[PDB]
């Protein structure tokens, strides 16, 4: 497993200076999902693009995943699978030049899990719970539900996340409550990895360069994994 | 027209939710939010560069701002004070152009 974060090793949002709203954007009832879906076409050896149509607003028809590398996006190419991720506009590229808006299209990383056998019984849910640490206190537990056995890190953290934007204000337009925050994953064989919740320091914020951390699509089996939130107060 | 935003006129009153909507034809990448001091120049709220984000102007404080789609950049008063009484400009650009809308006047009593 992944070595716990120091305070020295997190994002604080009092170093961050640029629009939380950006942050808020990509988890505030916001993700890409379909069921059942086999992959259409491809832009570089690494991703996979899916005919996805935008339920929501009419922002895309097409999605682009990334994955870290081509032998993943193989792994996937050719299969039925489901897809659920968070996506971006600013710097969706489907060739090589900066700047380039592409209207119908979105961008994503990972997201991706085998549709067949992976499924419940009936419209049957399974719950993850998550406890969440205020400044080492555990303050508000919930669970988030998904019908996925095995499930990516990034379906549970944006789920988590969604709820923490309505329920405790977790990211805010200007900024956010919290100076740091961290969502640990513990895997039923002992491994726990973990994901920064705040924006590296500066002014500027590249969403793009944020989710590419999901380009692993790993994922956890939904039934025993444990996800702790870890928060601390500006 | 290139940029419409509305309303055209609005009469807030303090602490109201005051949100001005902007939409475009052209799909330039580039919106943007300016107040007009009148008499003066055009100062720069917010900006975006493309659906999904947002950045602050040189006069953020008081706005937030919303651009949901390529074609729509709105700017929110969430709590309507007297000082936000003015004239805003929504504008788009890109590809070398710069369009702006016809002006919103807000007064806040």
């Amino acid at each position: 497993s992944q070595p716990d974060p120091m305070p020295d090793d997190l994002h604080k949002s009092s170093e961050f200076t640029g629009t939380m709203g950006n942050m808020k954007y990509l988890y505030d009832d916001h993700y890409v999902s379909a069921t059942k879906v086999k992959s259409v076409d491809k832009f570089l050896a690494h991703d996979l693009i899916y005919n996805i149509s935008d339920k929501k607003l009419k922002n895309y028809d097409k999605v682009k995943t990334e994955l870290l590398n081509e032998d993943l996006a193989k792994k996937y190419k050719d299969e039925v699978v489901d897809v659920y991720g968070s996506n971006y506009y600013v710097n969706c590229y489907f060739s090589s030049k900066d700047n380039v808006w592409w209207p119908g299209k979105t961008c994503m990383y990972g997201g991706i899990t085998k549709h067949e056998g992976n499924h419940f019984d009936n419209g049957n849910l399974q719950n993850v719970l998550v406890r969440v640490y205020e400044n080492k206190r555990n303050t508000i537990s919930f669970e988030v539900q998904t019908d996925k056995k095995s499930v990516t890190a990034q379906e549970l953290d944006i789920k988590a996340r969604n709820f923490l934007i309505n329920k405790k204000n977790l990211y805010e337009f200007n900024s956010s409550p919290y100076e740091t925050g961290y969502i640990k994953f513990i895997e039923n064989n002992g491994n726990t990895f973990w994901y920064d919740m705040m924006p590296a320091p500066g002014d500027k914020f590249d969403q793009s360069k944020y989710l590419m951390m999901y380009n692993d699509n790993k994922t956890v089996d939904s039934k025993s994994v444990k996800i702790e939130v870890h928060l601390t107060t500006k | 027209a290139a940029v419409t935003q509305s309303p055209r006129n609005k009469v807030a009153v303090t602490g109201e939710k005051v949100t001005l909507s902007c939409q475009q034809t052209n799909n330039h990448n580039n919106m943007y939010w300016y107040r007009q001091d009148t008499g003066h120049g055009l100062r720069l709220i917010h900006y975006s560069y493309g659906a999904g984000s947002t950045e602050k102007g040189d006069i953020p404080d008081g706005y937030k701002a919303s651009r949901p789609s390529q074609e729509q950049f709105s700017l929110i008063l969430e709590s309507a004070t007297p000082s936000q009484t003015s004239v805003y400009f929504c504008a788009s650009g890109g590809g070398g152009t710069l369009y702006f809308g016809a002006g919103t006047r807000l007064s806040v009593l």
